[PDB]
């Protein structure tokens, strides 16, 4: 079980990683197997609460969403050794949806044609000795899958 | 083209309801973070409501359970439904485009909302006569009127120098009141005619009251 | 939540000087969520600095942002005559919040007020109420103390004040305080006075009149 492989380089919240696990901390809240999924990304301490059913916010709507029927748990520890997040998006993200596109966000009537400027902004915004709330908090989420078939855990 | 226009403000009795309209041109309401920021008379900017591009709506503690913000894709108009309007809500409401990291760059002139039980009434004008080579002060007292505003002129606009028209103050009775004054030479008290002109459209009141020793 | 405090309430300088605007955050906060706004009278707020020191498009370079952590500074290197307005600082968190604002006035030499006291008009008394108006004309600074005294008794809770904006010519202020009393209360007393305390007066100036005497 490569649980030590999950906990040098991490991925941003907008590009969160999921890993297929089979046949094997400041915040720890459980809510709820054939399959278990390891979600690893990073958000600041303010947005840790976004990883929960019944959520609203920049991370919840446009970066990472929980299915409101979560049968799993959320793991996270303190300040991070070594980050992007999606700020501009037209619609809310679906549960477990991942958005990679870097297309210029069109906030006006005229289109952008890939050029940043008036009413045309990059959807992704860049994230020591500051408030720990705004310091990165690595977040690990485990999703449990249970269907009518042989289990693998 | 990039502009925000507010409309729908008016007079509402306490505990009533009112809806505001923020028509947008050049920018898309549904694609931007929309904010409502109001300003009480003589006070600072106070944030009211926030709607996300994805539909999430945020509200302040003082407006929770009372205010609701919506939008119309077909009209590109931002709405704000207000309920249980207390005296705190007497303010001018603006709608602004919110770039979260980059701040609020586009602001509208706003619309005025007043919460008061008082009905429209005509102002009462009372002269402030001077009393006995020098400078003397005289004026008019515009008392017990509602609602704003009132326009005061002296000698049909002929006299402007030395004129001080003070901002109105809401009295404990719910009716506005202010004073307008002017400083004139004492030698001209008996030879120059000083008339103050007071106008009030809502109550159909237009009065010319003259001040004499 | 986030609370922003701006110091001081009023900044008084002259054109060509340097303005240091202070906004205090009660908690450590992000350096990318702060915005400085300029609001002239009768106009919508105008964004000047976003983030911490980034100027908005079309903002003159004389405006400069600075500060980090809990203290932030807005700097105008050379004050133009049209830079005098009210300046606000903003923070977001989850819901945007604003400070109370700082007013930029024009520095001026001290000017003592002209104090005039107006007895209530006879025509007003026929309505059953009496208003006594005290006038403070063309003074600076705005800090003026007006105390109503009926038969030497300090009146409190029955007076209202209103101050005009800074004059475009001499940069002075005018104040008008109204003492509202009923007809019965007005006739109950004789001496009505208005004591004014200001920086331009060596001693407080009292303008008084006796009721029913002209």
């Amino acid at each position: 079980c490569p649980f030590g492989e999950v906990f040098s380089k991490f991925a941003s919240v907008y590009a969160w990683n999921r890993k297929r696990i089979s046949n094997c901390f400041s915040t720890f809240k459980c809510y709820g197997f054939t399959n278990v999924y390891a979600d690893s990304f990073v958000v600041k301490g303010d947005e840790v609460r976004q990883i929960a059913p019944g959520q609203t916010g920049v991370i919840a709507d446009y970066n990472y969403k929980l299915p409101d029927d979560f049968t799993g748990c959320v793991i996270a520890w303190n300040s991070v050794k070594q980050y992007l997040y999606r700020l501009f998006r037209k619609s809310k993200l679906k549960p477990f949806e991942r958005d990679i596109s870097t297309e210029i966000y069109q906030a006006g009537s005229t289109p952008c044609n890939g050029q940043v400027g008036l009413n045309c902004y990059y959807p992704l915004e860049r994230y020591p000795t500051t408030g720990v709330n705004y310091q990165p908090f690595r977040v690990v989420v485990l999703s449990f899958e249970l269907l009518n078939g042989p289990a693998t855990v | 083209e990039v502009q925000l226009v507010e409309s729908g403000g008016g007079l509402v009795q306490p505990g009533g309801s009112l809806r505001l309209s923020c028509a947008a041109s050049g920018i898309t309401v549904s694609s931007n973070y929309m904010n409502w920021v109001r300003q009480a008379p003589g006070k600072g900017l106070e944030w009211v409501s926030l709607i996300y591009s994805g539909g999430s709506t945020y509200y302040a503690d003082s407006v929770k359970g009372r205010f609701t913000i919506s939008r119309d894709n077909s009209k590109n108009t931002l709405y704000l439904q207000m309920n249980s309007l207390r005296a705190e809500d007497t303010a001018v409401y603006h709608c602004a485009r919110d770039l979260v990291v980059y701040g609020m760059d586009v602001w509208g002139q706003g619309t005025t909302v007043t919460v008061s039980s008082a009905s429209t009434k005509g102002p009462s004008v009372f002269p402030l006569a001077p009393s006995s080579g020098g400078t003397a002060a005289l004026g008019c007292l515009v008392k017990d009127y509602f609602p704003e505003p009132v326009t005061v002129s002296w000698n049909s606009g002929a006299l402007t120098s030395g004129v001080h028209t003070f901002p109105a103050v809401l009295q404990s009775s719910g009716l506005y009141s202010l004073s307008s004054v002017v400083t004139v030479p004492s030698s001209s008290l008996g030879t120059q005619t000083y008339i103050c002109n007071v106008n009030h459209k809502p109550s159909n009141t237009k009065v010319d009251k003259r001040v004499e020793p | 939540e986030i609370v922003l405090t701006q110091s001081p309430g009023t900044l008084s300088l002259s054109p060509g000087e340097r303005a240091t605007l202070s906004c205090r955050a009660s908690q450590s906060v992000s350096s990318s969520y702060l915005a400085w706004y300029q609001q002239k009278p009768g106009q919508a707020p105008r964004l000047l600095i976003y983030g911490a020191s980034s100027r908005a498009t079309g903002i003159p370079d004389r405006f400069s942002g600075s500060g980090s952590g809990t203290d932030f500074t807005l700097t105008i290197s050379r004050l133009e005559p049209e830079d005098f307005a009210v300046y606000y600082c903003q923070q977001y968190g989850s819901s945007p919040t604003f400070g109370q604002g700082t007013k930029l006035e024009i520095k001026r030499t001290v000017a003592a007020p002209s104090v005039f006291i107006f007895p209530p008009s006879d025509e007003q008394l026929k309505s059953g109420t009496a208003s006594v108006v005290c006038l403070l004309n063309n003074f600076y600074p705005r800090e003026a103390k007006v105390q109503w005294k009926v038969d030497n008794a300090l009146q409190s809770g029955n007076s209202q004040e209103s101050v005009t904006e800074q004059d475009s010519k001499d940069s002075t202020y005018s104040l008008s305080s109204t003492l509202t009393l009923s007809k019965a209360d007005y006739e109950k007393h004789k001496v009505y006075a208005c004591e004014v305390t200001h920086q331009g007066l060596s001693s407080p100036v009292t303008k008084s009149f006796n009721r029913g005497e002209c």
